[PDB]
């Protein structure tokens, strides 16, 4: 619980920021695109558990 | 078609021409086919006809040869002439772009005229200074070494092609029995954890037993150099000649070659040409000749009555060797020659 | 059973039927159901009588006359089952409803 | 002593005398033992050549490269590198309701093995071979211990052509 | 935006001619306007490939060779001797003329690299066998008989170099 | 009318097949007919045994044309001769019309230009001509 | 030839006519 | 701007000696001024959010003959090249070039024709005209696109970006959002029927080009993880899964000698397929199973086995089945080769038929008929190509006269090594006397009539005033053509012209002015 709550609010901040003095839109929707990517992967991991 | 007249005159050449089974390695690879469809093995019988295990290790020693053909090539093509008919090209298209902008169009014909007038002008006064004895014999005394040292790997380029995957072969015994006396001399001095001890035995025997030479692929692990921390703390400038780095990065001048002089291209030929003859002299190696080995030569028959220094005299000297040495450099596959001249 | 024999066996397993040749030296299990199966697809077992059964009672042949209007009612009842193949894919489409394997 | 020895005549002269006989494809013990040494012949003759094709074109080399192949490559299969050993065969019926096998050993020996032949030794029913229910399982067990004895009937580097004939 | 005149003015609105749906009358067109042109100068050669959903469709312009010389025959001619025992008849015909002439060119190669270099030959052999031997003679004939009949192992002890 | 003739032929070397093309050849104008090419085809392994006149296997095999125009009743003895000469194996004729078409002559036109052929028998001068008057 | 096919002349390269776009861009 | 110079060349190497591996490629020019010097990669763990910007390093199965050519392309290329890389290439010269590309893509939009259509000569499908493509006008219209997939360290070429133009190889996109699909196979545009076809699952998907596209939650899913839902997609009438798989081919190339094609119809064990399973109508499922059923009789294919590669030759003449085991097929971008079966090697015979000389002189080239270099030529000569050659005999010509000047006896040499044209059936006391002839002579100057004599001289002559008349710079390129017997380059020609140099260069330096080009010329 903890953790991602915390995560989520800094994994984005360094975000925003990074799209801020961007003024294109397109890199704007694949880093998203690309963060949900190497996120999911987390929970490929989590299911290979117990 | 046959008369009764020849019916017992037919030439077999018609038919089957001798150039096949004596020219040809067709009929040896149907041999060794069938010679297995009996045995009953049949993945062989693929592999006499592609031999890719063979032709991988050629390319291994094409493609850096092939890597260095080119290079050579651009610079003589390089040349000053071919720049202006470049530069003539780009002068067309910011004529139209600026009558097209500026919307005079209809003065175009009057000014694409006089474009033309002007480099033909541009092209004889091009003449001019290459007409000179001076600048004449200081631009073959280049453009020729680079022809040189092309041509000679042209030859390893084409000897290369010629041999075939049987002598390939014997290579890849080699190699197999090279490596065993490296072996002796050093020899005589939970299911996961099984499939991983078969990778790291899979992975070190064959980068050892891989059947291609090393290239700029393989070798890069050995040299244990680290070219970064070797620098950490360096000034270069000191290490480094400060005209060295100027010329490099001036890379309309082409450098690293192998045979940078005239004396040096012969040491190459004398250490061939023994093994080649018995006699260096009388060998037919030598009746070869181009039109264009012997047109300039009798240019150069024509600047040695002219007045000259005696550099100038050595250059004659100079280049009169490359001149005969060229027409003796046997050569091949013109044709696939032809569009490596064209493409690059 | 002679060494000239055995050349004798090879050559006609080749031309006369199938072979292979493992690379390996063993024999991968289930290697040889599938590649039986494969002929048994290739060959229709839908059209060579053998195919059909296994118990020989069944096997026994009847007249041709007998034979042909047999070939008319299983063609039909095998267009019965490849429209439903098709109905019921049809319908789970439309409901976009899913089957979870677990 | 090549060293101090000028022009002589070479022992392997003598070859021109004997009438060479084609060698048999079943011996490959000796076929592998020429290419150990030609490969050292050739590879001096072209490290010192350099590999240039002007001295293989006469026809002798390239005649023997193409023979080093089929002397190198086992003109018996990969699998086996001294001699020929008759492969081994093993052939089911299966027409037969019951199960079969027959062998065609390395020796010129047959068997012939059946579920009957086991069941004859143990002095049951007619019927059982059919069914077979234990009659499938008795045979996989007859084949264990019909290795257990270490025949030699089979051949050293053991192969196989496994056959299956009806459907 | 994005707009100019020139294009407007350049066009000129007409009606459609056969080229533009049927294929024939518009083959014809393109085959009259290939003849001038050469696609290598404007691409130089390679695959000429393009792809579409999962489909390809290649024209490569590559550099065919062909080489040929008469000593690759093998006197390999068909005789009905592709298989069978016949077949080996057919490799040791020449297999003794074609071994003994081999055996004969490395002796004229190696002996000639020998007579022409005896003297660092000589020379090359007895500045080693002075710091095995040092201050002592060195029988060149003599001494030259334990270059070769030592052993593999023992010969790289003392040369520090293998060969046989 | 025209017929086209195949055969298999024990491979063996060019004086075999001119043996066995002299043989069809005259056995053809003995009769009466013409003949409008004799050509090869290739050597293959062959995915069967054969036997031959020798009571012989053979698993590598020749294929031969021998296009001629004749009777529809002199074909028969056509083939016999082939199936009973030593070379020849198995026979047999067909009927055809692509033959003097485009890519079965261009094909048979620029056959003189290949590399593998020798020189001398490039007449140049052929060529020019069979063009000129193979022009629409 | 491994790869065949025939020339269908009867097919005509442009459409006559319009249609809805299948694949457009945006939303226009 | 000279101090400048020093203070980019000197970081110059700081940057290639820290990020090539391979400098003694790159700068051969001195070995001894220091070791072999490499550069080697290590593991690293990576922040979270500053990798997102990052490429993947392969999106593809790459073979060994690629992997050189790419690294060389990566490092090497422009090392050695005049212009240089890209990297450190002035803006003039870029310039320059993007002038010229955009004369030679106008010229192609000016024909109206298609993309497919110009490359290829029978082309299956056409698509869109080039006013219309997008991906041609975004190159046209923007010069750093040019750029982007060209690496760095490689030359910029008019004909590299041209390619990208006329076709687009460009793979997948090797962003961090892309899913890397594995089964990606790409069959022949013959096999296909209707390009409205569904999508095949398992076979390569145009998602790809584009991680944007291929970032929805089914491509996640597939990749990542397993499944755990069976999702019902909606299926096709029997009769419209036929009528998108539908072919159709050529009644001619049905013939029992090609077996390239009858072999796609028949399963692996040996057994024909439906007209369904072959994706065919009923007549030609019809004209093939004759073709079969005869040529399992002529024994090119067999009754009942496993179909082999053999079996998949296709028939023709011996030089088509000669020719393609000798002919060895090698790339112009690089040197290797091409394995067989690795390529499609091409040839028109129409082509090549109407591309022959329909102006031809059989007596003209009785002289040099005997004489030969290659082994045979497919070309029909012109008059002027033939004259080349005629001086080609008088120059050899020449030169054993001054040999036999100098005291070599040149019938010596002509008995022992002239090689005939004519050579007859090779045994065993042919070859060593044969294999010695190899080479091919004119013959003697001295013996010949005048008439004979003058036509090599004359010949001469007439090459003699071009070469003067022709620059001194591309000698080479003369000595190119000299072999292969091509005399365009050799046929040059200035014209006159009234204007002075002065009035020249002001009027030419004056217009680069305005496209930039400050740097005037100099000649």
């Amino acid at each position: 619980q903890i953790l991602p709550q915390m995560e989520q609010s800094i994994e984005i901040s360094m975000l925003q920021k990074q799209f801020q003095e961007i003024k294109s839109e397109e890199l704007k929707q694949d880093l998203i695109r690309a963060y949900t990517r190497r996120r999911i992967k987390d929970l490929a991991n989590q299911f290979s558990k117990l | 078609w046959i008369n009764q007249q020849n019916v017992n005159n037919i030439n077999p050449d018609s038919i089957m021409p001798a150039t096949i089974y004596d020219e040809t390695d067709y009929y040896l690879k149907l041999h060794e086919q069938a010679f297995l469809f009996e045995q009953g093995r049949l993945e062989e019988m693929e592999k006499v006809s592609l031999e890719t295990e063979e032709i991988q290790y050629k390319n291994s020693v094409l493609m850096p040869i092939y890597q260095d053909v080119i290079s050579m090539i651009k610079h003589l093509k390089s040349t000053e002439s071919f720049k202006l008919e470049k530069e003539f090209q780009a002068a067309k298209r910011i004529l139209i772009e600026d009558c097209r902008n500026m919307q005079i169009e209809d003065q175009l014909e009057e000014k694409m005229a006089k474009l033309e007038k002007a480099f033909n002008t541009l092209r004889k006064a091009q003449k001019e200074k290459f007409d000179q004895p001076e600048n004449q014999l200081e631009f073959l005394h280049e453009h020729l070494l680079i022809l040189y040292n092309m041509l000679r790997k042209w030859g390893e380029y084409t000897n290369m092609l010629k041999i075939p995957a049987t002598v390939v072969r014997d290579i890849l015994h080699e190699r197999q029995v090279m490596l065993e006396k490296k072996k002796l001399i050093r020899k005589q001095n939970a299911i996961e954890n099984l499939m991983l001890q078969f990778e790291k035995k899979a992975e070190e025997e064959l980068n050892a037993e891989f059947h291609i030479e090393k290239n700029s692929l393989y070798g890069n692990d050995k040299n244990a150099v680290d070219s970064r921390d070797f620098y950490k703390g360096i000034d270069l400038e000191n290490v480094f000649p400060r005209a060295l780095i100027d010329n490099s990065f001036d890379f309309t001048k082409l450098s690293g070659l192998p045979f940078q002089n005239v004396k040096e291209a012969l040491r190459n030929e004398e250490k061939i040409e023994l093994l080649r003859g018995e006699d260096p002299n009388n060998s037919p190696r030598k009746f070869e000749t181009a039109l264009i080995v012997e047109v300039f030569k009798l240019k150069s028959q024509q600047l040695r009555a002219a007045s000259l220094t005696r550099a100038q005299q050595q250059k004659l000297n100079d280049i009169d060797t490359l001149l005969d040495l060229i027409g003796e450099i046997k050569v091949e596959e013109p044709t696939f020659l032809l569009k490596i001249w064209k493409n690059f | 059973m002679n060494p000239i024999q055995f050349s004798q066996f090879v050559v006609n397993s080749i031309t006369k039927h199938y072979f292979k040749e493992v690379a390996q030296g063993a024999l991968r299990p289930g290697q040889v159901r599938r590649e039986v199966k494969s002929v048994y697809k290739d060959y229709n077992p839908l059209k060579i009588h053998i195919f059909k059964y296994k118990h020989p009672r069944m096997l026994e042949i009847p007249m041709p006359g007998h034979q042909r209007r047999a070939e008319r009612v299983e063609a039909q009842r095998r267009r019965n089952r490849e429209q439903i193949n098709f109905f019921c894919r049809y319908v789970l489409a439309k409901q976009g409803k899913t089957i979870p394997y677990n | 002593f090549f060293y101090e020895g000028y022009v002589w005549n070479h022992s392997l002269n003598i070859i021109h005398d004997i009438q060479l006989n084609y060698l048999d494809k079943n011996s490959n013990a000796i076929a592998i033992k020429y290419a150990k040494t030609l490969n050292i012949m050739s590879s001096l003759y072209r490290n010192l050549t350099f590999k240039k094709f002007d001295f293989i074109k006469i026809w002798y080399w390239y005649y023997l490269y193409y023979i080093k192949n089929i002397y190198f490559k086992n003109l018996i299969n990969k699998n086996n590198n001294y001699v020929f050993e008759k492969p081994n065969i093993f052939v089911f019926n299966i027409k037969s309701k019951q199960i079969r096998l027959a062998v065609l050993t390395s020796k010129n020996y047959v068997y012939n093995l059946t579920v009957g032949k086991i069941l004859s030794s143990l002095n049951i029913k007619e019927k059982s071979k059919k069914k077979s229910n234990k009659g499938e399982r008795l045979f996989s067990e007859y084949l264990e211990n019909f290795f257990k004895n270490k025949n030699i009937r089979f051949g050293t580097k053991k192969l196989a052509i496994i056959k299956l004939k009806y459907f | 935006s994005s707009i100019d005149i020139r294009k407007v003015l350049n066009n000129k609105y007409r009606d459609s001619e056969s080229s533009d749906f049927y294929k024939k009358n518009r083959e014809q067109l393109v085959s009259r306007i290939k003849q001038d042109m050469d696609v290598d100068s404007y691409t130089g050669a390679t695959t000429r490939r393009t792809q579409f959903q999962q489909y390809y469709q290649d024209q490569p312009s590559l550099g065919f060779v062909y080489p040929m010389n008469p000593g690759r025959g093998a006197f390999m001619e068909p005789d009905c001797r592709f298989t069978g025992n016949d077949f080996m008849e057919k490799i040791n015909t020449h297999f003794a003329t074609a071994i003994t002439s081999s055996y004969q060119d490395l002796d004229k190669v190696v002996k000639i690299q020998v007579n022409d270099s005896k003297k660092n030959i000589e020379q090359n052999l007895e500045k080693l066998f002075r710091e095995k031997n040092p201050n002592k003679e060195f029988n060149f004939d003599k001494e030259y008989a334990r270059y070769l009949k030592l052993d593999s192992k023992k010969f790289k002890k003392e040369y520090g170099y293998e060969t046989d | 009318p025209l017929y086209e003739l195949i055969v298999l032929a024990r491979a063996n070397t060019a004086k075999a097949t001119t043996s066995l093309v002299s043989s069809v050849a005259q056995s053809i104008l003995e009769k009466g007919g013409n003949v409008r090419n004799t050509t090869i085809l290739g050597d293959r392994i062959l995915n069967r045994t054969v036997k031959g006149n020798d009571d012989k296997k053979h698993l590598v095999g020749r294929y031969v044309q021998i296009l001629y125009d004749g009777n529809p009743q002199m074909m028969g003895q056509i083939e016999k001769a082939a199936r009973e000469s030593n070379e020849g194996i198995r026979a047999k004729t067909f009927k055809i019309k692509d033959f003097y078409s485009d890519a079965q002559l261009f094909r048979r036109a620029l056959k003189q230009t290949s590399p593998v052929y020798p020189s001398y028998l490039n007449d140049k001068s052929y060529l020019h001509q069979l063009k000129q008057i193979a022009k629409k | 030839v491994r790869n065949s096919k025939a020339a269908q002349h009867q097919i005509r390269s442009r459409n006559f006519f319009e249609v809805d776009p299948i694949f457009p861009d945006g939303k226009d | 701007t000279s101090e400048q110079l020093r203070i980019k060349n000197l970081n110059a190497l700081k940057h290639e000696l820290k990020n090539n591996p391979l400098f003694d490629r790159a700068f051969p020019e001195y070995k001894g001024k220091k070791p072999e010097t490499t550069v080697v990669k290590k593991q690293e763990e990576l922040d979270f959010i500053r990798s997102l910007g990052l490429k993947e390093r392969i999106n593809k199965n790459i073979s060994l003959e690629e992997a050189e050519h790419q690294n060389f392309k990566q490092f090497v290329e422009g090392f050695r090249s005049p212009s240089g890389p890209l990297k450190y290439m002035d803006h003039e010269e870029k310039q320059k070039i993007n002038f010229l590309i955009d004369q030679k893509l106008e010229e192609l939009e000016a024909t109206g024709l298609t993309r497919e259509e110009i490359l290829y000569d029978n082309p299956t499908h056409t698509g869109l005209p080039l006013n219309q493509d997008p991906f041609f006008q975004y190159i046209k219209n923007n010069y750093t696109a040019r750029e982007v997939l060209l690496k760095p360290g490689e030359e910029y070429t008019v004909q590299k970006i041209i390619d990208l133009a006329l076709r687009q190889d460009i793979g997948a996109d090797p962003s961090q959002s892309a899913a890397k699909l594995k089964n990606q196979k790409v069959y022949h545009a013959s096999k296909m029927g209707l390009p409205s076809s569904r999508k095949n699952p398992n076979a390569f998907d145009n998602t790809s080009y584009l991680g944007a596209t291929s970032s929805t939650s089914e491509h996640y899913i597939k990749e990542l993880v397993r499944p755990d839902r069976k999702n019902h997609e909606i299926p096709l009438t029997k009769a419209q899964t036929r009528k998108q798989s539908i072919r159709k081919i050529n009644y001619f190339d049905i013939h029992w000698r090609n077996t390239e094609l009858i072999t796609q119809f028949v399963n692996n064990s040996g057994c024909i397929k439906n007209k369904i399973q072959n994706r065919l109508t009923r007549p030609q499922q019809k004209k093939i199973a004759r073709t079969i059923r005869l040529s399992r009789e002529m024994l090119l294919m067999p009754f009942r086995g496993y179909i082999k590669p053999s079996d998949k030759k296709s028939l023709t003449t011996l030089q088509e089945d000669v020719e393609n085991t000798v002919r060895t097929a090698i790339n112009i971008e690089t040197g290797h080769i091409y394995i067989k079966g690795s390529v499609n090697e091409y040839r028109n015979v129409t082509k090549e038929f109407e591309n022959l000389n329909d102006n031809f002189d059989a007596k003209r080239a009785e002289q040099s008929k005997d004489y030969v270099i290659d082994g045979n030529s497919q070309k029909l000569e012109t008059t002027e190509e033939l004259t080349l050659l005629e001086a080609r005999m008088h120059s050899a010509q020449l030169k054993e006269k001054q040999l036999k000047d100098l005291g070599v006896d040149t019938q010596a040499i002509r008995e022992k090594y002239q090689a005939s044209p004519k050579n007859p059936q090779l045994t065993i006391d042919n070859i060593l006397s044969i294999q010695t002839k190899q080479y091919i002579y004119p013959p003697e100057f001295e013996q010949l009539d005048k008439k004979n004599q003058d036509q090599f001289k004359e010949s001469f002559s007439k090459f003699q005033e071009k070469i003067n008349q022709v620059p001194v710079d591309k000698f080479a390129s003369l000595l190119v053509h000299e072999k292969a017997t091509d005399a365009t380059e050799f046929s040059n020609k200035i014209q006159e012209s009234d204007i002075s140099l002065q009035e020249s260069l002001e009027y030419v330096n004056q217009i680069r002015s305005r496209g930039g080009l400050s740097t005037p010329l100099k000649i």
